RNA sequence: CCGGGCACUCUAACGGGACUGCCCGCGAAAGCGGGAGGAAGGAGGGGACGACGUCUGGUCAGCAUGGCCCUUACGGCCUGGGCGACACACGUGCUACAAUGCCCACUACAAAGCGAUGCCACCCGGCAACGGGGAGCUAAUCGCAAAAAGGUGGGCCCAGUUCGGAUUGGGGUCUGCAACCCGACCCCAUGAAGCCGGAAUCGCUAGUAAUCGCGGAUCAGCCAUGCCGCGGUGAAUACG
RNA sequence: CGCGGGGUGGAGCAGCCUGGUAGCUCGUCGGGCUCAUAACCCGAAGGUCGUCGGUUCAAAUCCGGCCCCCGCAACCA
RNA sequence: UUCAUG
């Protein structure tokens, strides 16, 4: 699907574009799970949000065209 | 004669007789035998061998398939249970992974019964 | 190694919403007469007082090995939950005009006590007897 | 669970519709909403003179909202000046020439939506329940129809169980279609409860 | 919460999604009509006292 | 029906062959309103007949219609204690409904694979008397007849 | 049958359009 | 499609027509059995219609409402999640388990509908969903729209199969700020369970059952196989 | 204190044959029936076969021997 | 004609 966006957010394109500024710090607390992992923009742990809590998923390169909601599961029961 | 793998059809019509080799289904063989060029009519205990290998050049040499394919599904699969997506659990406890309700159904990712189960 | 107990009165008198397995804190002794089956929760739930839950008013015999060990039996003793669900229950009550009951003192394979609370609403099963004929003819005569 | 609306039973035949216009989808819920909050504004703050209904019509630009009242003595004003302020109150919500024309009934105890608000008057006014209710049939009957029935509902009487009570006199013949069964509702909103009294007045047939 | 959410149907400067239409005598947020815009409760008690036009008890 | 005597809809003729037997065929062929493939089927049939054997069209499947024909059939009747399985002779406005009926279900259980070459093949094995259907007809009339001992109950 | 999606009544079952059940 | 034009089918008003009306048999009368004519029969077939009241039936979560309770929160706003979770059980349906069946092509045959920020004809592009132009429609006038089942003649050949289409991977298009929880479709792989079903049970007495599609509602999309309607083909039986 | 006899599904029991092939009733779980529980009907499932060591290719089966349970004796003085 | 109870 949605091939005519690239369907990354303007507080989380924003924070990983100012955190990869020459390597910085890595926490960046996001709400906003629909975001996808910024493509080329890997490497900062991001702490999306299930709602209950801040789940730090680090994210790599085999997760880069996927989306943020992915890495904060919302239910117990796997 | 076999094509791909070692998967031999034989006594079927050819453009389902295809659909036996993995990665290759009913609009693949209805595609790639007319493209090579073959009647895809001709019942395959009676195919040309010099036709079997003009349509085994198409099959083998196009597109990916059984070995070289499934295993990248599998290494797919294997790559989506990475750290945790959503898809690649439930994979790893094999529930369903498209949208499926899980309430009372989904006997074809789970299984056999388990009954164990109930109130007083 | 008791078996199962029960709340008689209150699994035949409240409507039975949703149960946990909640659990006690006994303060030192009352434990072998609930062993043994000495329990009777007539008069009893489990209230809170502003942060807890407080089993309230069960009787259980103080067990006749402690001679002069004995224990004030009717009392409210220190009943267990999880937070979450000790201040949910505690919002719950104000919501919802709740009634918490217990149903039994089970045992589990710690060798533990645990009292099966529930919720109550009342089921509300007592009949308001239709008025009898000298009732309703003197409002027909107030009605004349 | 049963005996439907007797006015819309017969509202295809032997009765109007209430408010009658016209137009598509375009404006049918924008004249809607202005056709229920002009009553609203009337059935709120007209009912001290008891109106029956809000018969409400429009050409084009000529809101009618012709209204069927018992006594038009505080609906129009001596002289006229609460209809003129009624108007500029009209204007208000709807900014088309909303004439509105006050219509008194033939007789005020054959229309129904005054007999029952007159028993809830009574039943908010703290009088006896079914003393009301068989006194209201034998008004109807000596204003003089062909059979009425005031059911009214329950909480009668600051009781505690509700029991409906009613009362007729004559025929009231409500599966008949052709009957022209005149039907009135009204809450009663005092302290113990919503007493509902609906009535129904059976006027000449066919 | 029905009095919030009878002008949270009134309000949107946000997204134009979240205009879900609502009921206008009631404040029902299920059954609401693209026609008339009463919900289906308030459709049938103003179609039987009669106060919508052109309605109607229907049997064909 | 409990009341009146609930008559039987009257059916059509049949077109080629100007029958009411036929049309009853039709019926019992016919599968989820299908009537333009059931009589395709039936006429299919017929040539399939006049393929084979050297007859009419219709003869064999009336004769076969007459040789499948019960008359004595068994009817359960709880009379007390244990529930008897009593005979009794069937009207004809019956028997026809049961003849064909059965056709259609030895017809279609009839190992052949193709619709009409299975009529076919039961019509001829019917009209012999070794057909699925005619097997049927003598399995019920050795249930009734055998099963005479309870057969007081005329109810 | 109907429940597939790569056929003629198993797409006019679901009633949209495709390869197997085209526009004309 | 018009040039001539409305004959008709139709449309939607207004009317008529069917009432034991006729005649016979039975019958105290009501009425019943039959016949004739009629298009129709003995409530012509269906709707709407549901009495006094019961279940202290259901709904304070459609609304209105007495009472009690919350009033820097049980109110209010938002972001995100959930309402979709799953060891199993149940209810209602859908497709199936095939050759009367399935797949491709081609040609027919409906009513009911619904649409100015909508329906989108007809092109171009893309296998396709759809995308870019843009005709017509303020709609018996243009559109959705294809009707499907049927029929035609080509395939399959009793095979877990060209039955089945669940599942999973991949490529995508639309809506929407947003499809990961969780949308719909498209395409290509995948091809499982399932070979007519236990004990039990349900539905149906005529255009009914069965089978087949179509429309609408709500609606951005949609969960739709549901619901509400529409027609196509169209039975068996009711001894009692 | 010494003989001999058992140990097998939640319980009560068949058993298991020189060892390889394990069940019966009730109970259980799910369904069906019923307004609902009974009863009845349908689908399965459940056991380190007393622990332990022994020869055996392999033990529940055969050989010991140890712990609980049963039946016996414990007499002459 | 079987068949126990709320
Ligand atoms: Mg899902
Ligand atoms: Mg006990
Ligand atoms: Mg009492
Ligand atoms: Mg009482
Ligand atoms: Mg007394
Ligand atoms: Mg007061
Ligand atoms: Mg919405
Ligand atoms: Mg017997
Ligand atoms: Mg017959
Ligand atoms: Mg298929
Ligand atoms: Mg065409
Ligand atoms: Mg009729
Ligand atoms: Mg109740
Ligand atoms: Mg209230
Ligand atoms: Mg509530
Ligand atoms: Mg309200
Ligand atoms: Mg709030
Ligand atoms: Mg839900
Ligand atoms: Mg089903
Ligand atoms: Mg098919
Ligand atoms: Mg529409
Ligand atoms: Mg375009
Ligand atoms: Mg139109
Ligand atoms: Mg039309
Ligand atoms: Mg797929
Ligand atoms: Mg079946
Ligand atoms: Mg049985
Ligand atoms: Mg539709
Ligand atoms: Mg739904
Ligand atoms: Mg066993
Ligand atoms: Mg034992
Ligand atoms: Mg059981
Ligand atoms: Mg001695
Ligand atoms: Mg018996
Ligand atoms: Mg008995
Ligand atoms: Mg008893
Ligand atoms: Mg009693
Ligand atoms: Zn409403």
């Amino acid at each position: 699907s949605l091939k005519k966006g690239v369907f990354v957010d303007d507080h989380l394109l924003e924070k990983v574009l100012e955190l990869n500024a020459k390597g910085e710090k890595r926490l960046i607390k996001t709400w906003s799970r629909r975001s996808t992992i910024v493509p080329e923009m890997v490497g900062h742990t991001i702490a999306v949000y299930n709602g209950k809590q801040h789940v730090p998923v680090y994210i790599t390169e085999n997760m880069v065209g996927h989306k943020l909601g992915e890495f904060a599961p919302t239910r117990t029961y796997r | 004669a076999r094509i791909a793998g070692v998967e031999i059809p034989r006594n079927k019509r050819v453009d389902v007789a295809l659909t036996y080799i993995y990665g290759i289904g009913k609009a693949r063989a209805k595609e790639a035998l007319e493209k090579t060029g073959i009647n895809p009519a001709t019942r395959v205990k009676d195919l040309t061998e010099a036709e079997v290998v003009r349509l085994r050049e198409y099959v083998e040499n196009t597109w990916k398939l059984e070995g070289e394919l499934r295993a990248e599904v599998a290494a797919n699969i294997k790559r989506l249970m990475d750290i945790g997506c959503y898809r690649g659990l439930r994979h790893r406890r094999g529930l369903p992974v498209r949208g499926q309700r899980t309430r009372t159904n989904a006997r074809t990712r789970k299984g056999p019964r388990k009954t164990v189960a109930g109130k007083k | 190694m008791a078996p199962v107990l029960e709340n008689r009165r209150a699994r035949h008198d409240y409507e039975i919403l949703e149960t946990y397995e909640a659990g006690i804190a006994l303060k030192g002794t009352e434990v072998k007469s609930l062993r043994a089956g000495k329990v009777d929760f007539t008069g009893s739930f489990a209230r809170f007082e502003d942060g807890e839950l407080y089993l309230e008013n069960l009787y259980i015999a103080p067990y006749e090995k402690g001679s002069y060990a004995n224990v004030d039996p009717r009392r409210k003793r220190k009943l267990l939950l999880h937070k979450h669900e000790l201040r949910r229950l505690l919002g719950k009550v104000e919501q919802k005009g709740l009634t918490l009951v217990p149903l039994k003192i089970y045992f589990n394979e710690r060798g533990y006590a645990k009292v099966l609370l529930g919720l109550a609403r009342g089921k509300k099963a007592y009949e308001k007897r239709r008025e009898d004929k000298k009732e309703a003819v003197r409002r027909a005569l107030e009605e004349l | 669970g049963n005996k439907i609306h007797p006015i819309g039973f017969r509202l295809g035949i032997t009765r109007d519709w209430e408010s009658r216009w016209y137009a598509g989808k375009k404006q049918y819920r924008h004249l809607l909403l202005e056709d229920q909050r002009i009553r609203g504004l009337l059935e709120k703050e007209l009912y001290s003179a008891g109106l029956a209904r809000v018969d409400i019509e429009r050409a084009a630009d000529n809101v009618a909202v012709t209204v069927h009242v018992a006594k038009p003595g505080v609906v129009i004003g001596r002289g006229g000046e609460r209809i003129r302020v009624l108007r500029e109150e009209l204007a208000k919500l709807t900014g088309k020439n909303v004439a509105l024309n006050v219509q008194e009934v033939q007789n005020p105890n054959l229309s129904a939506p005054l007999v029952a608000q007159r028993v809830a008057e009574q039943i908010e006014r703290r009088f006896a329940v079914r003393r009301a209710i068989k006194q209201a049939v034998q008004r109807v009957m000596e204003s003089g129809a062909k059979g009425a029935k005031v059911i009214v509902s329950g909480r009668i009487g600051g009781a505690e169980q509700a029991r409906t009570e009613w009362a007729a006199q004559g025929r009231v013949p409500l599966h008949t279609l052709r009957a022209n069964i005149d039907y009135g509702f009204a809450l009663a909103r005092t302290t113990y409860g919503v007493l509902g009294v609906k009535a129904y007045i059976f006027l000449g047939e066919v | 919460a029905r009095k919030a959410l009878i002008e949270k149907a009134k309000r949107t400067p946000k997204f134009k999604v979240r205009a879900y239409t609502r009921c206008v005598r009631c404040g029902r947020a299920r059954s609401v009509y693209r026609f008339f815009g009463l919900c289906r409760i308030c459709l049938r008690e103003l179609a039987h006292k009669g106060q919508l036009p052109g309605v109607r008890k229907a049997s064909w | 029906a409990r009341r009146r005597r609930a008559e039987v809809r009257q059916l059509q003729p049949d077109l080629v062959y100007g029958d009411v037997l036929v049309t009853a065929f039709i019926n019992k062929i016919m599968r989820d309103g299908k009537k333009n493939l059931a009589a395709r089927i039936f006429y299919d049939a017929c040539k399939i007949i006049q393929e084979k054997t050297g007859q009419e069209p219709l003869k064999v499947f009336k004769q076969a219609v007459e040789n499948v024909k019960p008359r004595m059939e068994v009817r359960s009747r709880r009379v007390g204690g244990a529930n008897y399985q009593v005979p009794m002779e069937v009207s004809p406005r019956r028997q026809q409904s049961l003849a064909l009926r059965w056709l259609v279900q030895a017809a279609n259980q009839r190992p052949e694979r193709r619709a009409a070459v299975r009529i076919a093949h039961e019509l001829m094995d019917a009209a012999e008397g070794k057909g699925g259907a005619v097997k049927k007809k003598e399995d019920v009339e050795r249930m009734a007849e055998a099963n005479r001992a309870y057969a007081h109950y005329r109810w | 049958g109907k429940g597939d999606r790569r056929t003629r009544r198993g797409k006019i079952w679901r009633g949209t359009y495709g390869k197997y059940r085209p526009r004309k």
